[PDB]
RNA sequence: GGGGCGCCCUCUGAGCGUUCGCGCUGUGAUGAA
RNA sequence: GGGGCGCCCUCUGAGCGUUCGCGCUGUGAUGAA
């Protein structure tokens, strides 16, 4: 067991004994987590486990993510929150001087997501529609990044309805997109890519095989 | 004279056409009045702290960011219009760790933030107050599992004991502490795998290092082999598994609790207020449950005329720290304010837990300063 | 107020008033929340009472759904300092129960009749 | 003359220089005889079945594979060599399979290598026997702690049942099964995750899988989410790690059984005869127990002139099968035959049980046959 | 989860929903095991976990030992038993036409050996000191594979004499030698290979790192 | 047979087989494996008597450090088959056990003093 | 022949089956929870 | 070990502090485990 700093901040990588990499965020809140994740000590600091196929973000990260947005006192709109599983490691990225607003739709995986952001005083859960803003206008805060993981077919104008509301100008954008491999760059997801060239920046589309399939995301500034 | 609205937790802030403030109305730190004016706010009524502020300045025109409103403040008699992200709207939360203080809603940067998860939590309750109804009856079934899990772990942890007493008979009276003891057969087993830095890896003092590795040697127990500890090892494992269950199940509990019934649960806790609704059988039946029969829901002891008797509430720390004499004045307040937060959590209604804990406060205090 | 299921003339808001009166000094009624609480669900109670302008609503909301359970009708009263003074009480009360009608007999029977007609 | 002597499991063999069977006298498939026979060998006295083969044989010079044997052979009166790997005792081995029906030590290779281990086993255990001295008060801390487990299943399982039966009221009736319950809320959860294939995957039979899926879709009970569903699955493979938990020390208290008191276990069985030792104290104490106290180690009936009453010890197949009226005449019997396995232990001796065994058979069949 | 055959005989590969792979031996006897390693299903036969890091047996195969003597009725003698981990693999692969016999001399770990070797009826235990194979002369039998893994200085010609015993001609032979990599063959080992030499032929010399940093394997075969 | 503590001559061993011979038509004594010990445990019996030729030994090996604990004497006798025919029965006895001597209490008393003598 | 205190109060202790030859038995017959 | 009637159904129910102005109180005073 040895625990190394990456390139990003607040993000480590685990040697095991076995050989095997996973991907570690240091624990903003110890003793706790408990039964589920694999908890590990290595010189004082307890680290957290974070796997790269159940989180689409630590899937892009593995993947070759050049330039994360989402460091020390990030604060973030979290679109599509869910089971708070791959929040709470933005939890711990961000540190208690940045914060999460997090927005999830169905209620049977939010009363999930209290409990994560019960002991995280940095996650503020919020029960809403993303395609209403305005639904949570009054609680929020602008953010620096805008990361958006929605099961629908019109994401890409949903964040981007959402950020002219919330994301910070020079701020950044996740967006995760149901994208098919070749030798082109970025000619195969135009369709997404030239809406939003309408009033963002494209930086990097990573495809998430074989992390995730499915999906894909797109990092954007915002002008 | 044009006018900017915005309206926030903190509270309605009117801005000028540059996003310089130029008048403002706070919000008051209570959280069921400002998670009810939030939920209001979606239908398009806008804050008390509105209506007032825009009394104080009454504009020539108003633009507001919520388009429900609109209709609701043109009823007052102002000309409204409506802009979705104004520029306006953004300078405000681009500084609103800031305005949250110079507003005067906040001391400083933590308690707003500390603030805000508190109402993160409760507003997102509310939405799901109106909830898929059998909710209470499954708290029921988690402090009951708490309460069968330490019953357990008793069970477990003597059995180890009187096991492990086999090769070390010294460590059974040296920590009464059930967790700790199956901590040090897990991670060890035989005796002479003790080292004094392998103990103050779990937080021991150096006072009682030297009794522990003096009694390994001095041990009058016989020889073990890997059988009997890996056997050991199982029971006592499975004991620092309970004893996380237990914990986990606590935290499970106080999401449900203060969705549930969030008055119950802001009086006397998550703990408390769930070992009540077990007593009872559901929520409605502690609503119709008067001020008394709350007082006296330990059974045993009225029937006669239980163990920690005149009332099951008097774990709460009011009635534990307090001397015996005070005791039975206390029991009453707490088992009348218990009644209405059981009928308000009945009818699925606001939070007033921040009122109710104001008004036990002042009467406790009223309790001491009278000899 | 919205745990008020039916409208209450004030005719027959005073006739209740005197109703209760009349029990004070020759039957036996039961005066407050808890107490009126523990005569619906003992059986012993005849006729409810509810104050209009209690705030928080929510303390006396569960009698007219527990009532129901029961069988034993109930009625409104506009005001709780009209219904605190009317018990012997210098304070005001929320709810009243009735166990011994006493000389009103006649005039809950005329109440309890009344009330059943506005209700379906 | 030269012959070459081979001392084996089967018997023993004498050999010509080119591995041509000359003469054997076999063993007897005694567990108890051949053990410690072997415990000889190694201090070089010769088993029966050479002392008997050099008889009917009486060569000019016999030359044997273990050095230690030659000073106990010579004192006999026979010229004796020592050769250490001879071409000779490789081709015994060579052909061991078969040669041990050859010699007619077995009819088949299956039961030869099932004879081969129960010995390897029981020789293994003599070893052991002269213990590291504590072991029987182990075996007792190993039943007691399986019957502590049995009791926890049922606390959790009820709890569980209970709890679960909130989601889904028609599985409680449905499987009188406690694991099977806890598996099913373990792997699931949510009753609409569950199809005719995930059912099969568990062993269930066609007219079961139509009574479960019918009542899911018919469920009176109320929608559940995951805060319920995680929290269910805490208790739910608990129950399954216990059930898990009481197979595995069940296996541990075979090899301490066997091994502290292996005459007592092939009477009674490991369990039977752990239960014993939990009610006596040690190993000691029940030797000093004569056969009429062990019959009624129950302590209930006795002392008013227990659960399951005339004797603890009748759990055994042989009083549980045959009917009520034998059961007074058998149970003196095997307490008789348990008070000479009980001493037999007490100072470490041989093996037993295979005749003990068949002296219990022949009187259970002697009272069986009386009508 | 996937269970895929591998060349050698009777041995698994386990693919993982994560990735990884660990060796698989079909369990012969199901129900049991119980508490430790992890049990699996797969197309309806049970599989049983074979760390590699636990076992230098499972080492050398991942270490790439080209041919394994080690199959479906192979008769073997273990010198070395100790807790009875790596010849419950062995007793799976062997399958019940094939025997186990396991010598471990030191008493604390074969009253484990004991409990394994009880419920598979392939494995024969024996409390013995292997530098006297005298002393289970008389119970075992001439084996196909002799297995030495002792904690000796002298290793290499206790399993040797133990061989002249036990061994078949042309059969087998797995030492455990405490062996450091360069980039000549064998020459590094001439120590223990030069020994051999006088009765032994040499296939395989294995440097079990990083399964095991201490020891390696040399397969070797008696003629 | 290495249960045997002490050398016993063979005239103490026929002095005491009379002895127990007398106590079955005079006093009692119990016969038997089971019977001895549950004498020596209550504090009845006042002489052991053991048989030398049992088989396994194991089954009387407990009764010698058992009645040092309770301070009672105990005597070996040279065959099995001499003690059963002696205490009246027609198969063979592994112990027996004195409670009431009869017409042998002088005859006990010679016993019990010529025994700790070749003791220590 | 009658009653209050402490003590050992941790089944009983010699027979049963039989073809009338003899078998199984204090290394526990038979009687009980 | 099995069933039909009434009862306690699981505190009491109006006072207490006071500087004699008035305060705290049936949205529970006081008396009890
Ligand atoms: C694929 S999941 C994201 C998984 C997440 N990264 C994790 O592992 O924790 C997308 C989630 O968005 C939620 N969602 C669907 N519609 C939404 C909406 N309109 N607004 C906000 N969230 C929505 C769904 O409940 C779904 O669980
Ligand atoms: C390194 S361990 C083998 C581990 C084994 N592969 C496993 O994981 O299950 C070597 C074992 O050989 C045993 N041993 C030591 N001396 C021996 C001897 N003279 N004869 C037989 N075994 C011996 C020791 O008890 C030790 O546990």
């Amino acid at each position: 067991i040895t625990v190394k700093q990456t390139n990003m901040e607040n993000i480590y990588e685990c040697e095991f004994n076995d050989g095997s990499f996973r991907l570690c965020t240091r624990n903003l809140v110890p003793n706790f987590n408990v039964y589920g994740e694999r908890l590990i000590k290595y010189e004082g600091v307890e680290y957290r486990e974070w796997n790269a196929f159940r989180s689409k973000l630590a899937g892009a990260i593995l993947k070759g993510l050049k330039t994360n947005p989402i460091r020390k006192g990030t604060k973030v709109l979290y679109l599509g929150a869910a089971s708070g599983t791959t929040i709470s490691h933005v939890s711990d990225i961000i540190e208690l001087n940045g914060k999460a607003y997090g927005v999830e739709f169905s209620p049977r995986v939010v009363r999930e997501l209290l409990l994560v952001a019960q002991r995280r005083p940095n996650i503020f859960p919020l029960l809403a529609d993303a395609r209403f803003p305005q639904s949570y206008k009054s609680v929020v805060e602008n953010v620096d990044v805008l990361y958006v993981d929605i099961a629908q077919p019109d994401q890409t104008d949903i964040a981007i309805y959402n950020a002219k509301f919330f994301l910070k100008v020079n701020g950044d954008m996740l967006l995760v997109i149901k994208a098919v491999t070749k030798d082109p760059k970025e000619i195969y997801k135009t369709e997404v890519e030239k809406l939003e060239n309408s009033n963002f920046e494209t930086i990097q589309i990573i495809n998430l095989d074989p992390y995730d399939k499915d999906h894909a995301i797109v990092l954007s500034k915002y002008k | 004279v044009k006018i900017y609205l915005i309206e926030h937790v903190i509270g309605a802030v009117a801005y000028d056409e540059n996003g310089n403030i130029v008048d403002y109305i706070t919000n008051p730190r209570d959280l069921g009045k400002i998670t009810e004016e939030l939920l209001n706010n979606e239908k398009g009524i806008p804050f008390s702290a509105t209506v007032e502020l825009l009394k104080k300045v009454n504009p020539q025109e108003v633009v507001v960011e919520n388009e429900a409103e609109v209709p609701k403040l043109q009823a007052l008699g102002y000309r409204v219009s409506y802009e979705p992200y104004s520029k306006v709207s953004r300078i405000f939360r681009e500084s609103l760790p800031k305005v949250a203080i110079d507003i005067k809603f906040a001391s400083n940067e933590e308690d707003y933030y500390n603030f805000l998860h508190e109402l993160s939590l409760e507003y997102t309750r509310r939405k799901l107050r109106s909830a898929a109804q059998k909710r209470d009856l499954l708290a029921i079934q988690a402090v009951r599992a708490m309460d069968d899990i330490d019953k357990t772990i008793n069970l477990f942890s003597e059995r180890l004991r009187e096991w492990y007493s086999i090769h070390f008979p010294e460590l059974d009276k040296l920590i009464e502490d059930h967790e700790e003891y199956a901590t040090i057969v897990s991670r060890f087993g035989d005796r002479g795998f003790l080292t004094i830095d392998s103990l103050k890896e779990l937080g021991f003092n150096e006072q009682r290092i030297n009794r522990i590795l003096d009694a390994a040697k001095k041990s009058i127990g016989a020889d073990i082999s890997e059988d009997d500890l890996s056997a050991m090892r199982m029971i006592a494992n499975t004991i620092l598994d309970l004893y996380n269950i237990r914990r986990n199940l606590n935290n499970y509990l106080e999401g449900v609790m203060k969705e549930v019934a969030p008055n119950v649960t802001a009086l006397v806790g998550p703990a408390l207020g769930a070992r009540l609704l077990s007593i009872a059988g559901s929520l409605d039946e502690l609503a119709k449950m008067p001020a008394s029969t709350i007082q006296v829901l330990g059974a045993e002891k009225a029937l006669f005329r239980r163990p920690p008797k005149h009332g099951i509430i008097f774990q709460y720390p009011a009635i534990h720290t307090s001397p015996r004499w005070q005791r039975g004045k206390i029991a009453r307040a707490l088992a009348a304010k218990l009644a209405i937060a059981a009928r308000v959590d009945a009818f699925s209604g606001r939070f007033i837990g921040d009122q109710l804990n104001e008004q036990l406060k002042k009467r406790i205090d009223e309790i001491k300063e009278k000899f | 107020a919205s745990y008020v299921k039916f409208e209450v003339p004030q005719d027959l808001a005073d006739k209740v008033l005197e109703a209760v009166r009349k029990a004070k000094e020759s039957g036996k009624i039961k005066k407050g929340t808890n107490e009126t609480t523990k005569a619906v669900e003992r059986g012993q109670a005849k006729l409810v009472i509810i104050a209009e302008d209690v705030q928080p609503e929510e303390i006396v909301a569960h009698l007219p759904l527990l009532c129901d359970e029961k069988k034993i009708p109930y009625v409104y009263v506009s005001s709780k300092k009209a219904l605190g003074e009317a018990c012997g009480l210098q304070v005001a009360t929320a709810s009243a129960a009735i166990l011994e009608p006493g000389e009103a007999k006649d005039l809950v029977d005329e109440i309890i009749k009344r009330v059943n007609e506005i209700k379906g």
